[PDB]
RNA sequence: GUGAACCGGAUUGCCGUCAGGAAAUUAGGUGCGCUUAGCAGUAUUCCCCACGCUGUGGG
């Protein structure tokens, strides 16, 4: 009994006119925050019906909340899709009261229900960021010359691979491989979206800074198969990659 | 030691006073001409009314046949410059005749100003003319307070129906008789984001400011409506918004 | 009043009254000391009767 | 027992009441200009009211 | 800091400050009359505020009373404000 | 004075356009447009950080709306009652000057939001006399300095003795 | 923007500027009486005809 | 207590009553915003907790 719904942004339409959502989605922290607010505490809504306090993340509530951010149903009309799962009940009345800018049309909901079996084809799609946890030599102040020390830099590197190989099957084989220990087994799958992933975060008289947020996404598609539909339940509305809390772990069930 | 009753007052448009000639009484002041009303005004006003009348008080407080009354009242100076104005009046025949007006056809003076009124009560000569009766004292000294707050001179008041109330009253203590007259040898200039009384009031702020530096103060307005002093710093003892209240504190002072 | 009202008929009729029962006369006129401005909201009468029930409010709660 | 009446009432642009050179009635209150109604006016519209027929009983008269 | 950088009416990011009183002013202002705004509701605010005998207590974003006309309001600072400084 | 001067000089680089958008402006406020209080803020914002001595708000506004509807050049020593008062000599002193003096006499007793009609009648006046100078910051800074008596007192005797010459 | 067609110096234009425009649907209204035009025209009751139907022609055709 | 002490200038009242600012009027003539661009074939991804340091609890 999952949490499935749609949230509907225009990204389109005149460009004189400032759009609010527009730059709400570009930018990690800011869907994050806007999403995890959308399941406030029961006591804020005695306390507060109306949305209309300086709000406090330690009066809220933490779960394991994660989305989806897609776009393009056609039909002469670009439009730009989030899709959201949590384990609690959302409020979308609640959390759009204001911002009515933001979205290009109402948003809906309905109840659904995933279901599993042995051996049974299945159709996905997943993001998952390229992390390769790796020590480095430092590299730093880049003044004319290279300036290195002895201490070996611990961080995740973004994925490579050799020159003599392209893209498409390196992920390939990075699905394949990470398959076995999830709990499932594919036979081919289609990269349609490397690429980079930018976001700034803002942080406790004080001041504000901002950082490059740095993710190196990889969203694919196209035909799954399952070894075990044990291996599946606890995979939804968890993650399977990292960047679990950022939007990185939906899984698309859609059985044909 | 002295009871010092400093009352700022704004009458609406009347003549309260009246000279030989009719018009309103004008006092100088500043470098300027004022609106004035006599000190025998004030008193006779506040005497044989029944808002007071609610040894022998009332004697002692204003004199009879060496009595030498504890409270006197000074002249009311206005805090701005007096604008006396012609008022032009007519009274019909009613009878319908061939031609029309039968009056006087004259004119009568009127002017608004808001005025600075100074009572003094010596406390140790009204006990004494009283044969130490200090109750009673305390008594007509709040009732003194109570009529003056709530009577005005009772001058041409049928066609000019004046019956404001001051918007400000400063009691003190000190040592020395003075009257803050000397505050509004600035005649009150009216700015649009502040109106007279408050202006009047701030300049009364802004002089009991000085002399301190170079006693103490219990300030009514009514339901704070104007504090003395628009800050925190210690200019009035106690900020009273009612007058009953006022009263109660200034007699449990004194006794 | 019977003015120029041929030229200039205007009997519009009063939107307040107040009639109190009371021993003493009290002027309400100490209200309007600080001129009425207009603002986008509100009208002239809505702004009088305000700042003339704030002053019978400082009065009741005064005097 | 004082009965007091206190109105508020907004009158269309008129000449309720003028003096000698034809100008509408001025006072100062507050340090401004404040439009005056003379209160001999208000008597005498009040004496010469429709609610007054069945009950006028004076005349003032040289005459 | 406390607003996290979010807007108060829309919750928005936020990036500027407004003011509910100017008691205090100039340079004297304590962080408990101050509302943390993001741009296009601070403008939404100035707008509103000009002209209506505001005086000194300022548009308040934090009672119903004074909210549902600000949203009225910005309705239309996006429809025609050249995004073009 | 400071953020005056240069607040005319923006006013007075201001293009045909901009200028249109704030004649149309004129009679109302500026809550029911938005392009009027973007260029407020435009001309005022920055003037208003950059500078301590900044016009307030209103009479800013209003100098702005009426520069926009009458474009006079702006020239030292060419203040409103020396201009109209000069112009007060050439009229039929029974009638007609009685009653262009009320017209100037009115302006003596409004607030700050209403003010902008009469000043344009008394600007049509002037403009119906080809006058192309007026001393836009003599008029603003006795504009927003309105609030004393004595900036009135030297305004209408400065108009007598634009009289009497 | 008003384009210079000698460059003899860096790309320049010349003269730039705004022009105004706009786009409506109006409504016009026009009232001929006509027995003041037979009588301005002093009983010439054909030219007044014919004075009529070319401005209807006119007020339909020229813009 | 100091030419001082005691000490109202009182009340009686509609300016009112007549009025079109009126007739006349094109704001026109002149005008290119325009020259540069993968949202992505990778070589530090900003990190707090953790694996024999390449899995793992997420800002
Ligand atoms: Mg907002």
């Amino acid at each position: 009994m999952i949490y499935l719904s749609r949230l509907l942004i225009d990204t389109g339409g005149n460009p004189d006119r400032p759009r609010p959502g527009r730059k709400w989605l570009d930018n990690i922290y800011n869907v994050h925050r806007r999403l995890s607010m959308a399941f406030p505490s029961g006591l804020r809504r005695e306390q507060d019906p109306h949305f209309l306090k300086p709000f406090s993340p330690n009066d809220f509530q933490k779960t394991p909340f994660l989305f989806r951010v897609d776009n393009n149903i056609d039909g002469n009309d670009k439009r730009a899709i989030i899709i959201v799962q949590s384990v609690l009940e959302p409020d979308w009345d609640y959390c759009f009261q204001n911002a009515l800018d933001f979205l290009a049309a109402p948003p809906e909901t309905k109840e659904y229900n995933p279901e599993f079996k042995a051996g049974q084809l299945l159709r996905f799609r997943l993001r998952v960021n390229a992390s390769v946890r790796r020590h480095i030599p430092e590299m730093v102040q880049q003044d004319g010359q290279t300036i290195e020390t002895g201490k070996i830099l611990h961080k995740r590197v973004s994925l490579t691979w050799d020159a003599s190989s392209t893209p498409d099957q390196a992920l390939a084989d990075w699905l394949a491989a990470k398959s076995p220990k999830l709990g499932f087994t594919l036979q081919r799958c289609e990269l349609l979206q490397l690429g980079w992933v930018y976001g700034s975060k803002p942080e406790p008289w004080r001041e504000h800074k901002y950082n490059p947020l740095r993710f190196r996404a990889a969203l694919l598609e196209g035909v799954l198969e399952v070894d075990d539909p044990k291996l599946f339940l606890k995979t939804l509305s968890s993650g399977i990659g990292k960047a679990k809390s950022f939007g990185f772990g939906l899984l698309s069930v859609l059985p044909i | 030691m002295l009871i010092e009753i400093h009352m700022i007052q704004n009458h609406s448009p009347a003549n309260l006073n009246r000279d030989d000639l009719g018009a309103p009484k004008t006092c100088y002041f500043g470098g300027v001409l004022r609106s004035r009303i006599s000190s025998q005004c004030i008193k006779r006003s506040i005497r044989t009314s029944n808002d007071f009348k609610a040894l022998a008080p009332d004697i002692a407080l204003c004199g009879r046949m060496t009595v030498e009354a504890a409270l006197q009242v000074a002249h009311a100076i206005s805090t701005h410059i007096a604008r006396p104005e012609i008022d032009y009046f007519v009274a019909a025949d009613d009878v319908p005749g061939e031609d029309a007006g039968a009056g006087h056809i004259g004119e009568s003076m009127f002017a608004s100003a808001c005025f600075y009124k100074y009572f003094s009560i010596d406390w140790e000569q009204l006990v004494k003319n009283l044969k130490g009766d200090t109750n009673l004292a305390a008594h007509t000294v709040g009732a003194f307070l109570l009529a003056a707050a709530k009577t005005n001179p009772s001058g041409k008041q049928n066609s000019f129906a004046a019956h404001n109330y001051p918007d400000g009253i400063l009691v003190e203590f000190k040592n020395s008789p003075i009257s803050y007259a000397n505050a509004f040898v600035r005649p009150v200039s009216v700015v649009k984001e502040s109106d007279l009384v408050e202006q009047s009031i701030g300049q009364l702020s802004n002089y009991v400011n000085d002399i301190r530096l170079g006693v103490i103060g219990f300030w009514f307005s009514p339901n704070n409506r104007y504090p003395l002093g628009y800050k925190h710093s210690k200019l009035a003892s106690r900020n009273i918004g009612n007058l009953n209240e006022l009263v109660g504190a200034v007699l449990d002072y004194i006794g | 009043p019977s003015g120029k009202q041929n030229s200039f008929a205007a009997h519009n009729y009063p939107d307040g009254i107040l009639v109190e029962f009371k021993n003493s006369p009290i002027s309400y006129a100490n209200a309007f000391v600080r001129p009425v401005s207009v603002v986008k909201e509100s009208d002239l009468v809505e702004q009088s009767i305000g700042q003339l029930s704030n002053y019978v409010n400082d009065i009741r709660l005064g005097y | 027992m004082l009965i007091e009446i206190h109105m508020i009432q907004n009158h269309s642009p008129a000449n309720l009441n003028r003096d000698d050179l034809g100008a509408p009635k001025t006072c100062y209150f507050g340090g401004v200009l404040r439009s005056r109604i003379s209160s001999q006016c208000i008597k005498r519209s009040i004496r010469t009211s429709n609610d007054f027929k069945a009950l006028l009983g004076g005349v003032r008269t040289r005459r | 800091v406390m607003d996290h950088a979010a807007c108060m009416v829309c919750k928005a990011p936020a990036t500027t400050v407004q003011h509910v009183n100017y008691r205090r002013a100039g340079g004297k202002e304590i962080p408990e009359d101050l509302r943390a705004l993001c741009r296009l509701c601070h403008d939404a605010c100035t707008m509103l505020e000009y002209g209506s005998g505001m005086t000194t207590n300022r548009i308040d974003p934090c009672d119903p009373i004074w909210r549902e006309r600000i949203l009225a309001k910005r309705k239309e600072i996006v429809e025609f404000r050249s995004r073009g400084r | 004075n400071r953020g005056t001067v240069d607040f005319i000089a923006s006013l007075e680089n201001l293009k045909e356009g901009d200028l249109g958008i704030l004649r149309k402006l004129r009679g109302a406020r500026l809550d029911e447009k938005l392009p009027g209080f973007d260029l407020f803020s435009a001309l005022w914002w920055p003037l208003r950080q950059k500078n301590q001595r900044a016009p307030k708000r209103e009479v800013a506004w209003l100098i702005a709306k009426l520069f926009a509807e009458f474009r006079f050049e702006q020239r030292e020593g060419a203040t409103l009652p020396i201009l109209m008062g000069g112009i007060c000599r050439k009229l039929e002193p029974k009638k007609e000057l009685p009653r262009v003096l009320a017209r100037f006499d009115q302006l003596a007793s409004l607030d700050i939001m209403q003010m902008e009609e009469p000043l344009s009648v008394i600007m049509g006046i002037l403009r119906k006399h080809q006058q192309v100078c007026l001393d836009w910051v003599g008029l603003t800074d006795v504009l927003s300095f309105w609030e004393q008596e004595p900036v009135k007192r030297e305004w209408s005797d400065s108009f007598i003795k634009a009289y009497k010459i």
